[PDB]
C-alpha cells in the first residue's frame, strides 16, 4: 500500500485514452485477483472449517492511477472491501470513457 | 481508446471473460458462507434431509443471493442467468468441499455427504423473469416455483435412501445407518407449500436489498 | 482429542467412565471391536451444562476409521437420542467395524443437546490392512443386499452432473453474444427492449417446459423403482435401565482436598467408615478419566491407557485393613504426570473449584465397593 | 372425531384409557351421565409432544351439547389444569348434563398444552327432549339464584347496541353533508380550516363530554349493584393423588412385532413369566382405543364402543393357563377392520415405528393383572 | 380476464367526459363488489374457521377503460389486488376530471 499510495498520478486530469485503458485493464486483473482471494479464503477455508490486502490495494489502484474513481470514496467500492454488482458498473462506466462506448456504440451495427 | 473497429469488440469480450470471473468467484465465496452460518451443518448428512425441517428452511435460505443477483443482471445488462450462476457458484463450492475435505481427508462416503439440488428452482426463477420481464410475477410465480420444486427435484436422489431395513430390531432407512455407522461429533407437501410462501417474501425484500446494492454513488 | 481444552470441573462432574474394557487393541480391515463398561451420572451436575434429558452415547474418532455397528445402553440398542437420569449408573456396549488403517485413538462420549461432548478415556487401538477390502452390507425389507460404501453413489453423481450440465448450459446459450458492456450501454441508452429476440423467449419457455417436465418424470421413476419408502426414524428413546447397585457399606466424607499450585499431585482428607462384614483397603482413586491406584491392594488388568494410568500413583498414610464399624480419618495423595499432561491442574482457572471422584475399596476376598465422593478443591500456593 | 388424523405412534405412546364406564347411553334433557375411568400416563412420552405439567381433562363433543358438570382426578375436584406425572395411572370422573337432542359422539380427552389434544375412546350417546327445558341453575355466595343460560344476555345486549347507536350517531352527524369529494377537493385546494364548524366543535366536546361521564357512571352503577366481584380463578393444580397400585405378577418381553403393509392385523411374539400363585391367561390387548378379546378368556360387559372392539380379536397360538414359575413363548395376533378404519395402519408414515399397549392377564378366579408392553414395530411387505 | 384485457379501448387519449364519467362508475361498481368479496371472505369465513378474480379483473377496467389509471401502473391499487384509502383518492381524482371539480367547485356556493 505504500508502494501504490505514493505513486498516484499527478496529473490525472490530462491522461491519454489508451493508457487509461492500460490502467483499467490493470485495475481489472486487481480484481480478478481480489476474486480469486474472495473465492479462496471463503469458499473453500471456512468449510475445511465446516483478499483485505488485494481488495484495499485495488481500492487504492482505482483511486490513484483511474479516472471516473477520483470522484471520491465510492461507496459500493468501500462495501466491497471492508464489508461488486455496482463496483462492476462503475468498472464498466470507467471502461466507457475513452472510446469504447462511442466506438463500441458503432460495433453495434457490426459486430452485435 | 482503441485505434481499430473490429478491436473495439476484441477488446471487450476480454472483459467478458475478466468480469464474468469477478462476478463468479465473488458470489460463490459469499453465498457459500450465507449459506453455511445460515443453515447450520443442515446440508452435510443425509439423514438430516427429512421432509420438515429440510425441506422448509432450504429453500427460503438460499433464495436470497438469487432473488439480489437477478435483479442487478436482469435490471441492468439484461441478462436472465442471475439465479442459476449462484446456483451453480454454490453447487461447485461445495462439491469440492465434499469430495476434498469430507471424503478427501476425513473419509466420509460421497453418498452420505453429498449436497442438495438447486438448478431447477432457480432455472425457474430465471425463466419466469425473462419471460415475464416484472419481478412481482417472478416472486410470485418464479419464487413459488422455488420452493415448490426443491422435494420432487431432490427425491431421485433421496429416494433410494429411504428404503426400510430391519436393523437390529429396530425400523431404519437406509439414512440412518449411513448416520449410525459413519461416525461424526402428508408432512412434505404442507413443508413444501411453506417454504413457497415464504420464498415470496425472501425474494421481496432480497430484490430491494441487491436494488440497494447495485447503487453506483461516490462520496467525500 | 479435544478433552484437554474442556474444563477440568466439567470433566470431573459430569460423567464417571469405569469398568472399561476393549476386546481388541490390534485388529484387521471389516473386524470389529467392542468396547464394554459403566457410566456413572455426577449428581452434582454443573448448571453451566445442560442436563442429559437429550443425550446420544458416541464413538470419539478422527472420522469413520471404524463404522459403529452397534450400540446398547443396559441391552437396548440405542440408535437415536436417549434420555438420561442424573444419579444413575448405566451399563453401555459399543460394537465398531475397522475401516481405515492406521492408529486410531477411540474415545468413549457422551454428546448432550445443551452441552456438548463429554470424553471419556480412549485407547490407540491399531487397525492393519487396506481400505479397499471394507465391505459394508445391509438387507432391506424389499429383499435386497446393498452394500453401503458405495450405494445410491452413480445416482447422485447422474443426477448432479445433469443439472449441473444444463445450468451450464443455459448459461452459455446467453454468453455466445458479448457479455458486459454493449448491453449496459443499450439498456440506459434506449434500447433494452431488441436484447431479447423471439427466438430467446422459445428458448426460454423449453427450459422451463422441459425442466419441470423432467422434474416430474423423474419424480414418477423413481416412485416407480423405490415404491416402498418410509420416513427418517427419529426421536428421543426415555425408558433406559439404570443398572440397579446395592447401596455401598462404606461411607467417606471429606474433610478438606487441596492441590499445590503449581504440582502433579492433589490431597484429601477423609474420614472412612466401615459399615460392611469384612475389612477393605482403598485401591484406587478415579476423577477424571485418571485413575490413581495402591499396588499394594490393586492391579490393573484391563489394559487401560497408559497414559490415563497412575499404577502406583494412590498414597494412602494408613491404608492397613479397616476393621467393620472402624472409623478411620487418613490423608490420601493422588499423583501422577497425568495431573499435568491432561490439565487437571487447570480447575485454577475455572469459576468452580470442587472436585467429584470415584474411590474403589477391596475386601480380603476382591468384593469392591464404588464410593462417589466430591468436595471443594482448595489450591496451594505458599 | 378428530383422533384418526392424529399420528399412531401418538396414540399409542400418550395416555392409555382403560376402565371405561358409561352410566347412560340414552338420556333426556337435564339429566346426567357419569365417565368413570383410569387413565395411564405412558413412561415414554414422545419427545414432539410436551409434557403433561399442564393438563386439563376434557370432553370431546360437538359444542355444548352436554354441559359438564363435575370433573375429578381421583376423588378431587379439578376446574383447572393439573400436574400430571409420566409413569402414573390416575382415576377420572367426569359428570356431564344433557343440553341439545341428537345423537352424539362424546370423547374423554385430555388436553396437554404444548401437544394439544390427547383424544381417548368415544361412545355415541342419544339425548331426547327439546332444547327450550334445559336448566342451568347455580346459586351465588351473595345468595341469588341465576340460570346460567340467560343470566346477563339483556345486559350484554343493553351494553352493545347503546355503544353502537353512539358510534352511528357519531357517524351520521358527519355523513348528512356531502362526504366525498367536495371536501377532498376542499382541502387540497386551500380552504381546509372552514370544513370544520364551531358547531361541530361543540358536538365535538359534547361527544367527549358524555362519553367519559357516561363511562364512569356506568361503572359505578355497575360497583353500586354488584359490590362482591372476585378475580377470575385460574392456577395448575399440582398434587394430584396417582392410583396406588400393586407390582404385576406378570413380566411380558416382547421379542419382535410385525405388521403387513397392507393389512388388518399386527404380530407379537412374547416372552410371557408367571410369577404369581395362579394361572394366568391372556384375555386382551389394548393399544390404541381398540381392545382385542380372546373369547375364550374374556367378554366385555361395560358396553365398549363396538367400532373399537375386536371381540375376538386376539389369537394366542398357546393360551392354555401359565402355571406359577412357568415361561412360555408365544405367538400373538391382533386382528381387527379398526386397524384399518381408525387408521393404526399409518404408522408407516411415522417418523418413529414403536408401539406401546398394555396386556391383561385373566387367573382362574378372574383376577386382572395389567401389564404395560411396548416394542419397535416392524413393517411387512414381501 | 380475456374479455376485459384484449377489450381496451385504443384511442384512450380522446375520450367524451359523459363516457369517462359512465366508465368511472363502472370501475366503482367493480370496487363495491371488490369490497364486498373481501368483507366475504374474510370478516365471516376467516371466522368460520374461528376476490383476487374480482379485484384483479377491477385493476384491469380501470387500467383499460379509464383515463388516469393509464399512467402505469398504480402502486396502492396493485397492493390493494396482492396483497384502498389511496385507491379510493386515485378513484376520485380519476373523477375529478372532466367537469366534476370545476362544476362541482362551483356548487360549493350554492349546495356545500
Ligand atoms: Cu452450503
Ligand atoms: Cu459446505
Ligand atoms: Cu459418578
Ligand atoms: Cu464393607
Ligand atoms: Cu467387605
Ligand atoms: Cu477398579
Ligand atoms: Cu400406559
Ligand atoms: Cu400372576
Ligand atoms: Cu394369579
Ligand atoms: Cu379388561
Amino acid at each position: 500500500w505504500g508502494y501504490l499510495w505514493k505513486t498516484r498520478d499527478r496529473n490525472l486530469a490530462a491522461l491519454t485514452p489508451r493508457e487509461e485503458l492500460r490502467r483499467n485493464f490493470t485495475h481489472l486483473v486487481w480484481l480478478v485477483a481480489y476474486a480469486w482471494a474472495i473465492y479462496w479464503g471463503a469458499s473453500y477455508f471456512t468449510e475445511q472449517d465446516g483478499y483485505i490486502i488485494t481488495g484495499f490495494a485495488a481500492f487504492i489502484y482505482a483511486k490513484t492511477r483511474l479516472p471516473f474513481f477520483a470522484k471520491g470514496i465510492s461507496l459500493p467500492y468501500l462495501v466491497l472491501v471492508v464489508g461488486v454488482m455496482g463496483t462492476l458498473t462503475q468498472t464498466f462506466y470507467s471502461f466507457a470513457q475513452g472510446g469504447l462506448g462511442q466506438s463500441l456504440c458503432e460495433a453495434v451495427d457490426e459486430g452485435l | 481508446a482503441v485505434r481499430s473497429h473490429a478491436e473495439a469488440v476484441q477488446v471487450s469480450r476480454t472483459i467478458d471473460w475478466m468480469a464474468l470471473f469477478v462476478v463468479f468467484f465473488v458470489i460463490v465465496g459469499s453465498y457459500h458462507i450465507h449459506a453455511m452460518l445460515t443453515m447450520g451443518d443442515w446440508d452435510f448428512w443425509s439423514d438430516w434431509k427429512d421432509r420438515r425441517l429440510w425441506v422448509t428452511v432450504t429453500p427460503i435460505v438460499l433464495v436470497t443471493f438469487p432473488a439480489a443477483v437477478q435483479s442487478y443482471l436482469w435490471e441492468r445488462y439484461r441478462l436472465p442467468w442471475g439465479a442459476t450462476v449462484c446456483v451453480l457458484g454454490l453447487l461447485l463450492g461445495e462439491w469440492i468441499n465434499r469430495y476434498f475435505n469430507f471424503w478427501g481427508w476425513t473419509y466420509f462416503p460421497i453418498n452420505f455427504v453429498f449436497p442438495a439440488s438447486l438448478v431447477p428452482g432457480a432455472i425457474i426463477l430465471d425463466t419466469v423473469l425473462m419471460l415475464s420481464g416484472s419481478y412481482l410475477f417472478t416472486a410470485i410465480v418464479g419464487a413459488m416455483g422455488w420452493g415448490l420444486i426443491f422435494y420432487p427435484g431432490n427425491w431421485p436422489i433421496i429416494a433410494p435412501l429411504h428404503v426400510p431395513v430391519e436393523y437390529n430390531g429396530m425400523l431404519m432407512s437406509i439414512a440412518d445407518i449411513q448416520g449410525y455407522n459413519y461416525v461424526r461429533t402428508d408432512v412434505a407437501p404442507v413443508s413444501a407449500f411453506f417454504s413457497a410462501f415464504m420464498s415470496i417474501l425472501i425474494y421481496f425484500m432480497w430484490h430491494f436489498i441487491g436494488r440497494w446494492f447495485s447503487n453506483e454513488r461516490f462520496l467525500q | 482429542h479435544g478433552e484437554k481444552s474442556q474444563a477440568a470441573f466439567m470433566r470431573m462432574r459430569t460423567i464417571h467412565w469405569y469398568d472399561l474394557s476393549w476386546s481388541k487393541e490390534k485388529v484387521k480391515i471389516n473386524e470389529t471391536v467392542e468396547i464394554k463398561g459403566k457410566f456413572h451420572v455426577f449428581e452434582g451436575w454443573p448448571e453451566t451444562v445442560d442436563e442429559p434429558d437429550v443425550a446420544f452415547l458416541n464413538v470419539g474418532m478422527p472420522g469413520p476409521v471404524f463404522i459403529r455397528k452397534e450400540s446398547y445402553i443396559g441391552g437396548q440398542l440405542v440408535p437415536r437420542s436417549v434420555r438420561l437420569e442424573i444419579g444413575k449408573t448405566y451399563d453401555f456396549r459399543v460394537v465398531l467395524k475397522a475401516r481405515r488403517p492406521g492408529d486410531w485413538h477411540v474415545h468413549t462420549m457422551m454428546n448432550v443437546q445443551g452441552g456438548g461432548p463429554i470424553i471419556g478415556p480412549g485407547k490407540w487401538i491399531t487397525v492393519e490392512g487396506s481400505m479397499s477390502e471394507f465391505r459394508n452390507p445391509v438387507t432391506t425389507l424389499t429383499g435386497q443386499t446393498v452394500d453401503l460404501e458405495n450405494y445410491n453413489e452413480g445416482n447422485t453423481y447422474f443426477w448432479h452432473a445433469f443439472w449441473f450440465a444444463i445450468g451450464v448450459a443455459w448459461i452459455g446459450y446467453w454468453s455466445r453474444r458479448p457479455i458486459f458492456i454493449p448491453r449496459l450501454l443499450m439498456v440506459d441508452a434506449g434500447r433494452a427492449d431488441e436484447l431479447v429476440s423471439a427466438t430467446d423467449r422459445k428458448v426460454a419457455m423449453g427450459f422451463l417446459a422441459a425442466t419441470i417436465l423432467i422434474v416430474v418424470m423423474a419424480m414418477s421413476s423413481a416412485n416407480s423403482k423405490y415404491p416402498i419408502t418410509i420416513p427418517l426414524q427419529a426421536g428421543t428413546m426415555r425408558g433406559m435401565k439404570p443398572l440397579e447397585l446395592p447401596a455401598p457399606t462404606v461411607s467417606v466424607k471429606v474433610e478438606d482436598a487441596t492441590y499445590r499450585v503449581p504440582g502433579r499431585a492433589m490431597r484429601m482428607k477423609l474420614t472412612i467408615t466401615n459399615h460392611g462384614n469384612s475389612p477393605i483397603r482403598l485401591g484406587e482413586f478415579y476423577t477424571a478419566s485418571v485413575r490413581f491406584l495402591d499396588s499394594d491392594v490393586y492391579k490393573d488388568t484391563t489394559g487401560y491407557p497408559e497414559d490415563l494410568l497412575a499404577e502406583d500413583g494412590l498414597s494412602v498414610s494408613d491404608n492397613s485393613p479397616l476393621a467393620p464399624g472402624e472409623t478411620r480419618t487418613v490423608d490420601v495423595t493422588a499423583s501422577d504426570a497425568a495431573w499435568e499432561v491432561y490439565r487437571l491442574s487447570d480447575i485454577i482457572y475455572d469459576p468452580d473449584s470442587r472436585f467429584a471422584g470415584l474411590l474403589f475399596f477391596f475386601d480380603a476376598t476382591g468384593n469392591r465397593q464404588v464410593v462417589q465422593i466430591d468436595a471443594p478443591l482448595i489450591p496451594s500456593f505458599m
